[PDB]
DNA sequence: CCAGTCTGTAGCACTGTGTAAGACAGGCCAGATC
DNA sequence: GATCTGGCCTGTCTTACACAGTGCTACAGACTGG
DNA sequence: CCAGTCTGTAGCACTGTGTAAGACAGGCCAGATC
DNA sequence: GATCTGGCCTGTCTTACACAGTGCTACAGACTGG
């Protein structure tokens, strides 16, 4: 529970408050950078290295049989866990484009060889979502579950933009939940199955999410409908009893009031919670940890290590998780002048 | 003589006049001599509540697409209602615009004047006259840097009614009835969007565009029905998108940018095969193809390596969302072949194609005793950039005729002065104003003209156009007869119309804002769109 | 019905209005309707000429002292050739001025109307009033700082004629012709020197207002002769110099400046010698003994020491060279009191005389809590500053009985009650227009009422004032009656006239300069004249 | 021969363009501040100290039976020499007022004094001019003489304003040479006499000066008249054969063209001098050296220490003679921000 | 004679700009001392 | 004989305040027709 | 018809502001190598 | 199998240029009276 300033060597303008952090084999990967993939980067996804506090960026490439992808910029990220068939994969799905549009295709991304120099290869498969596909989105959330013996997906949440008849041109960047039908996804083939549940009283937005042994368990999120951040932590349980993916839910007692949380897995199933926003107008200062097993959240507080004035006294800020209790932070910096890398940045580390 | 409200208001706003001084002043002329000279002040106002967009009821035929139907808002918040909840993307940027539709109608009616001046030229009757029209628009977007005050960029869309024909009832391939005579001047150039945001970052530019678009895609459809001179009558629309420089070009039509290896925005040629080639090619690229090559980047359909890909599809890969019609802009048009003929003859006055390989000093003395030489005869002081004034007046046979006194051989005289001869020929073929009238003796030439030119260059000085070509000289060479054919002119559509709007922007920032920038804005495009309407400038006629 | 050429130039001037602008709005207003109702550019200027100083021929008697008699120049560039050499002290300072003489002539001519009015309702005869006129003239200078631009100190010279009155032929202690009513408002302050330096630096200051100071001096001894009325007619001149702040006061009367131990303009006394007894002092202190004390102590003629010396001339050290009358300042004249008794009750809410070793923090409760106090009742949130507002709203006998809500005794209560009570009795005596008229009924009681004043502050306060006594409060307790006697009036010799006048001077440069450093101070003094004109005022009735 | 930049520890808004440097008993005494004397130094005078590049500046205090002195700006010093009747001296007359005014009054400046700890104490008495009294002027020259045996000053140039009678409020800041009547003024009694002589074609201004075993050389000046700056060296010898002081002079050959030097004596008749300006456009960059004995100057191009670039690309500097080869010149820092104490001191030595 | 109705003028909400009244500090001098 | 510290004092920064302008707005007043 | 007399407009002298066309460097990759 | 440098590419600073306003000025041009 420690941070660090670190500083942007080069290669600056380039992280936006929505991104994100691909955790897999040792470095971790830039994704969603701001404005298209420019000619530096054919394909916009990024690698990061941290040395001596300082934070340098270069360039992936990929494979010949993948697609490419366009920069999404809040979209759900979900760590397809190391297993048959492919290990390991990262699903992401769907947020939006750098125009205001969204995706609705979910991709499938992967590791393929290496280095040989500190190189590193990897491929993006575009994968097709039948169905009952779930409409385009951002904001929601996505994650794998596997019982007996069947890896599937879960995927809910998230607003979107007005349906296309009230759809005006002084409403046309209004936003409101999406309804909700919590979708599943088999990876193989794509016989996406949305199902409804009534404890799903209304669909959340930006609500981290946590899935071990076919038990999911969603935390506080963001409403726009009630204007309220409701503490109801949710848990609901999946099971492939096929033909029929039968699925229950239970609402709990405790659930913390915080929103655009970065979570960061440290044990088996031990994840310590910075969090971005507690309420609507002041963002949380504190930390949290939450084990999990099949009695529940544990839940604790950490030592909240004192972050300086300057982060304190900002509104707004955002990041992204390392892995390995290591994360990253970052403030939008305010003042003159404009570097104009306004996003100053800090590592901050569990024990 | 009383004198009308209307040009009261013009005199107002037609000389930036302040609002408290033209109370004071008119309560000065009122006391002094026995006479309301000048209306008062909520009178002036009320008598302007027409003026503005949002007033002349009309209706659409069918009804737009995902547009609501209301006719008589006014300034719209331009963020289109962006849930302000600080944990999505932030709510703050501000902006102020019309609807496209209302705005349009409200030009439409302001030009009712001209519109039935041309009908009775024409002498096109009236109760025959009611479905046939066509109303071209020109619009332009353009990003104005630093506005002057102790909020820093700023992005303007404005759009300008080109030309309006008659359609009823034969097949009326043009029958004009109002072409602008002054499609540059800032006198009419209507501003319908205005942003607080800067023009490099793709995300808030489309973020508030959107809707514009939204409305633009939405109305090419429909049809218009707006009551003129007493008989209502339906209008079609074409938008012959235009005014944009080749950056914000590229940036919304997808392709990298800017020195880029893709140079052409409308055939497909690289830099090599347009360096070895020049003059044959043919106009390619669109908006629909582009949109098709994204796909066939993104979906990456045939399994090929990143190079390869980006080859295949000639560098597309960003959703391209502006349909614009991809013309070489006249404005400029010059500075790459002013400095290019400065190139040509810095390594003229040094013999190139025996010495390849100059120093870093060499040129710079070819350069200076060049410079001294244009000095003693043209009067030309040493410049940095090839501005216009400079590329006019070097451009010249005389100029050329005084680069030969330096060039030690008598071929490459000849050479170069055949080479300026057909530049000049083919120069104003370009830059008029409808080489349709004006010289079309030199378009129906500029096929030949260039060919010779193309030839010249590529028998005397290939030395340097192996693989190289520098970008303007491609659109140059290669489109511009087809360019001229396409549209019926090339300086008639220049960007530069809204760049002179620039300075009116900052000028009315510094003089009539409220201001504090949730109002300063909205105040501002009050104002300009009373400046630029043909009414207010039919009262200021000043013989 | 055409306009008259005066009113147009007053309307082009009185509202800041421009050059360009006015052209083409006349332009506009004369294409329109059928009449040429603003009169064109050239023929307006040319109306002006005569306006401006250097136009009516005038006659001095006897000749002045080394003072060329031309009359008819203009703008005299203000270095008044300096010697350019670069070996000298540099010739950079620009500044232009009027003359004082042509200056004043320009602004008696004006108010030629008013003075022929004046003798048409006293009264008295034409053929028997051609030589007993009496002018009083109130000068200010004074630096404003930080011109707004993209040049930061200034310093503007305003002379204002106060009050002309007749002499013709008795004892006529006073027949006043023309009293100012508004001696205080910018609309009658008129400039007559700009200069760019700053307002610290005596040496520049004094080298360029030195002409201006040779011609006052020389001006007091003559007489004017002046034709008006058709008549021409004899001038005399007083120069009650007031319009400086203390700091310029001691500047240019020689004294140290400003937190000296020498507090009083008038008066000999130090700190100590005024604290013990406040309201028993006689006005001493005088331009020419100034002058003799500087004598005295630089030649030291009696061999005394640095600080024995010092106190025996009272702390005159430099010498004076700007005659001016040493007159208590009515713009501030409370802020030193207000905090006065702002301290005096946060010393209140504690027990001072029993607790005269208050902490840090202390004192900060009881001010704080004293805050609070003042917010409950009437309403007034914490400052930094005795500004204006706080100084009237605080200083009433309503936040006395409010501040008598924390005080535990009840004869300190009345004490303060009564203190207050005298001081709202005591201050409209000096902050009226003229006591004479408006209060001379607190005016004949005021001696007694500062004696009170002074006997209960000597007698319930003596804790604070041993030794120590803020500045304002010995002029405001000492002399006021004698002033007020003296001149007739305190509020009505203000410098804030000129201060107001800084807010003209910044706007008249952000629209009329030329601008380039050599004609913008030029440009600027001819509009400023020519908005403080009463002609050009009479012609704004605005009834 | 070379330059140390100093800096201005405090006390640096008190340093004008015109200025004078006292050198006598070790520390020397800075002269001439701007504005009036201020509480913080009754007197005016400053004791001047130069540590390790640092410029610092004490408060001098003067005697008792003193005369107290108004800061004139760009005097004539002369260095009353060390002998009887109470050496050592320093004659100043008469510069100008920090009003527009002239002084007309000569003043003796001597030391009393000291310590005790590191204290001077000094004395001003003013010394009365009857005559044949010299007019009020300022940038002419003064100098020591002693004839066989008697100790006078020779006293000669200088610029005044015009003459009250055509003094008028539009030229009330032009100025003319004073009329060429060299003035001796014998220190005891004050009997000014008054002398012309035919070579004195046109009295000059800013001309240094050079008296030695009552002869006395008068370098380049500057004169408005003509607008020439004369290369006439001239030479004077006076001896006073009383009860005449009978005066001669004669023109030579060169006479250095330059104009507000500092001449800084470093042998017992060896002047080396730094000068400020040789044309009235650009500035003098090089040095000079000049010895004299009864044959004359001896003149000399000694090495032009390297300055740097800003104080060459300066338009004007200035400065004085800290004595014995050490000297201190300053220029006018132009850049933004005005410190305001916009004055770079340099400290230059010979050899 | 009085209602209606206009018109002028005052006031509101907003940020940028000068001022200068106090915060202060540190630096010299007197004192307090080595 | 030589050296450091509280007193104070004044030149420097800073920040509460006043107010400038601007367009929009609402009431009060004064004309004008019945 | 012709001159005087007006009048509108173009042009001059000046700094201050935006622009973007080149100066460039440096940093990664390919190349050249350990 | 692992490491450094010339090529070049491109995002960054900077500086010559156009030109904006502004008052003053001079010329041409056109009215209007003899
Ligand atoms: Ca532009
Ligand atoms: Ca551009
Ligand atoms: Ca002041
Ligand atoms: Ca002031
Ligand atoms: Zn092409
Ligand atoms: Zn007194």
């Amino acid at each position: 529970m420690s941070l660090q300033p670190l500083t942007a060597v080069n290669c600056g303008s380039l992280v936006q408050p929505g991104f994100s952090l691909l955790d897999l084999e040792g470095d971790v990967y830039l994704f969603g950078q701001k404005g298209w993939p420019k000619r530096s980067c054919p394909t916009g996804i990024f690698g990061v290295r941290i040395k001596k506090g300082e934070l340098k960026l270069r360039a992936i490439s990929f494979s010949n049989n993948s697609s490419y992808l366009p920069p999404l910029r809040c979209p759900a990220i979900a760590h397809f866990e190391a297993q048959d068939g492919k290990p390991e994969c990262y699903l992401i799905h769907g947020g939006r484009t750098p125009n205001n549009e969204l995706s609705s295709s979910l991709y499938m991304l992967s590791v393929d060889s290496r280095g040989c120099n500190r190189k590193v290869t990897l491929r993006c498969e575009e994968k097709e979502l039948v169905g009952d596909v779930p409409s385009a989105r951002y904001g929601h959330t996505l994650s794998v579950i596997n019982s007996r013996g069947k890896t599937a997906c879960v995927l809910f949440g998230g607003r979107s933009y007005m349906p296309p008849t009230e759809r005006t041109t002084q409403n046309w960047n209004s936003v409101v939940d999406c309804p909700p039908q919590v979708y599943l996804i088999d990876l193989e083939f794509g016989c996406c199955t949305a199902h409804t549940l009534p404890e799903l009283t209304d669909g959340q937005s930006f609500h981290v999410a946590l899935a071990r042994q076919d038990c999911v368990y969603f935390l506080g999120g963001h409403i726009l409908s009630s204007d309220c951040r409701p503490s109801r932590l949710i848990r609901l349980h999946v099971e492939l009893l096929l033909g029929s993916p039968v699925l229950t839910c239970t609402i709990l007692h405790e659930g913390l009031t915080i929103t655009s949380a970065i979570a960061s897995p440290i044990g088996y199933h031990e994840y310590i919670i910075f969090g971005g926003y507690q309420s609507e107008t002041q963002k949380r200062m504190e930390c949290t940890y939450v084990g999990l097993d099949d009695v529940g959240v544990h839940m604790e507080s950490r030592e909240p290590p004192q972050w300086t004035s300057e982060i304190s006294h900002s509104r707004t800020w955002f990041g992204g998780s390392l892995g390995k209790g290591t994360a990253l932070v970052a403030i939008p910096s305010e003042g003159n002048p404009t570097p104009p890398e306004a996003y100053h940045f800090y590592q901050v580390s569990f024990q | 003589f009383g004198l009308h409200p209307a040009v009261c208001l013009a005199i107002r706003v037609n000389t930036f006049l302040s609002c408290s001084q033209y109370h004071k002043m008119y309560r000065t002329v009122k006391a002094t001599s026995g006479r309301q000279i000048f209306q008062p002040l909520h009178t002036l106002r009320n008598a302007e509540k027409e003026l503005l967009p949002g007033f002349h009821q009309f209706e659409w035929q069918p009804a737009l697409k995902n547009v609501s139907t209301s006719w008589d808002v006014g300034i719209i918040d331009g963020l289109s209602g962006w849930t302000v909840s600080v944990d999505d993307v932030p709510a703050d940027t501000i902006s102020r615009r019309f609807r496209y539709d209302v705005a349009l109608v409200s030009a439409l009616k302001d030009l009712e004047e001209d519109i039935m001046e041309g009908l009775r030229e024409r002498a096109l009757d009236d109760s025959m006259c009611t479905s046939g029209f066509t109303v071209v628009v020109k619009e332009s977007c353009d990003g104005m840097g630093d506005v002057s005050e102790k909020p820093e960029k700023a992005v303007r869309f404005s759009f300008t009614i080109m030309s309006i024909s008659i359609r009823l009832e034969g097949e009326d391939d043009g029958i004009t009835i109002f072409q602008e005579q002054k499609p540059n001047s800032e006198l009419s150039c209507r501003p319908l969007c205005l942003m607080f945001v800067d023009e490099s970052d793709h995300e808030t530019l489309t973020a508030i565009l959107g809707p514009v678009v939204a409305e633009r895609k939405a109305m090419m459809e429909s049809r218009l029905i707006i009551s003129v001179g007493g008989l209502l009558r339906s209008f079609r629309f074409f938008f012959r998108g235009t005014g944009y420089d080749e950056k914000m070009v590229r940036e919304m039509e997808g392709l990298e940018a800017s020195g880029s290896t893709y140079i052409c925005t409308l055939c497909d040629s690289t830099r090599a095969e347009a360096s070895q080639n020049m003059v044959l090619h043919s106009i390619t690229r669109s908006h629909d193809e582009n949109l098709e090559r994204y796909e066939i980047w993104r979906k990456n359909p045939f399994s090929e390596s990143a190079d390869e890909l980006r080859d295949r599809v000639k560098g597309v890969s960003a959703k391209p969302f502006m349909e614009t019609q991809p013309t070489l802009d006249a404005l400029h048009c010059d500075i790459g072949n002013a400095t290019e003929f400065y190139k040509i003859f810095q390594d003229e006055i040094g013999e190139v194609y025996q010495k390849p390989n100059p120093s870093r000093e060499e040129r710079r003395r070819w350069r200076s005793t060049l410079d001294k030489q244009l000095r003693k005869k043209m009067k030309l002081k040493p410049v940095m950039r090839m501005n216009g004034n400079y590329a006019r007046r070097l451009m010249t046979r005389e100029a050329v005729e005084a680069v030969c006194e330096l060039v030690p051989s008598e071929e490459r005289r000849e050479a170069l002065l055949k080479l300026m001869d057909l530049y000049l020929q083919m120069k104003p073929v370009w830059r008029s104003t409808c080489p349709s009238r004006d010289c079309p003796d030199q378009l129906c030439q500029y096929s030949y003209n260039s060919q010779q030119f193309a030839d010249l260059l590529s028998s005397m000085f290939k030395y340097r156009y192996d693989g190289k070509i520098t970008n303007y000289l491609h659109k140059t060479l290669a489109h511009v007869p087809e360019i001229v054919e396409r549209d019926g002119s090339i300086g008639a559509w220049a960007s530069e119309g809204n760049e002179s709007g620039n300075k009116l922007f900052r000028r009315f920032r510094k003089m009539n804002a409220r201001q504090s920038k949730t109002f300063e804005l909205e105040d501002i495009l009050k104002h300009h769109w009373l400046y630029t309407s043909k009414y207010l400038q039919k009262f200021m006629e000043a013989h």
